[PDB]
């Protein structure tokens, strides 16, 4: 059941990236 | 012989009054941070409604129970422990979107413990975050 | 290294968002009852601020603890059991004045249990009360 | 300690009275 745990941190890592440039 | 309408009007009425009293506890500094965070977390919400819903889906946010809400807290804290300002503003939005979804089910105690404990962890090393919201202008 | 300002801005921010979602649960009927009860309980508050404070004094409202808040609930329920509309609108105002006084100490769990259980008892036999607020006009 | 209990119900009984006429 660890796969759901990974994608959540992975999906938050994208939002912060896109949001650091702008 | 209980009136469904009155009970929920009185409850809401008092809570609304209780929120105003929490608002007067926010100071010039905190009142502006609030407004600045408001704008950032709102703009995040439109573009990343697509993205934040997926997080709301992975985390089973309909579970509405401590056994799960405790897991939602642990997982959100784990993401912070592994914490730049951008992510923080995104965690706030996520919680706002959990509130939007589960706002009709009513106020429950675990979420409060979650909102406080997460709000608390975000306050850690505020320095890097204050700059982010105040280089807006 | 915890920032006092941010924590309380995030907490308030989410709660404010949680109140709005409780508001959308109020319907045309309940939204108007709310506004009508609002006006009555406000007018009560100016004239009977002198009078309601004395009640807030007898009941030690600064005790902010369940052991006492449980007693405040029992006593308020006892007054209802011994319940005409006028008294009911006055109980609501009293609670609003307890909120005004203890609103800076923060949201605590017992008061919620009080606000709900009292709001609940008031809903009993709503019929006599609905008439009171709707013979305004 | 019953005296505080009485005056609270007594003081609420006045507010409802004044408020029933108006
Ligand atoms: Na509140
Ligand atoms: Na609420």
């Amino acid at each position: 059941d660890m796969r759901p745990e990974i994608w959540i941190a992975q999906e938050l890592r994208r939002i912060g990236d896109e949001f650091n440039a702008y | 012989n209980f009136n469904n309408s009155i009970k929920n009007v009185i409850v809401f009425y008092i809570n609304e009054k209780a929120l105003i009293e929490e608002k007067k506890m926010l100071s010039c500094y905190e009142n502006k941070l609030l407004n600045l965070i408001k704008e950032d977390c709102e703009n995040i919400m439109l573009k990343y409604k697509p993205n934040l819903s997926y997080i709301c889906s992975l985390l089973k946010v309909d579970d509405t129970s401590e056994e799960n809400i405790k897991h939602i807290k642990d997982q959100i804290i784990e993401s912070l422990e592994n914490n730049r300002p951008s992510v923080k503003l995104a965690i706030i939005s996520l919680i706002s979107m959990i509130v939007e979804m589960n706002g009709y089910k009513g106020k429950n105690i675990p979420m409060s413990f979650l909102i406080e404990d997460i709000a608390l962890k975000i306050s850690e090393n505020s320095e890097d975050l204050i700059n982010f919201i105040n280089i807006k202008n």
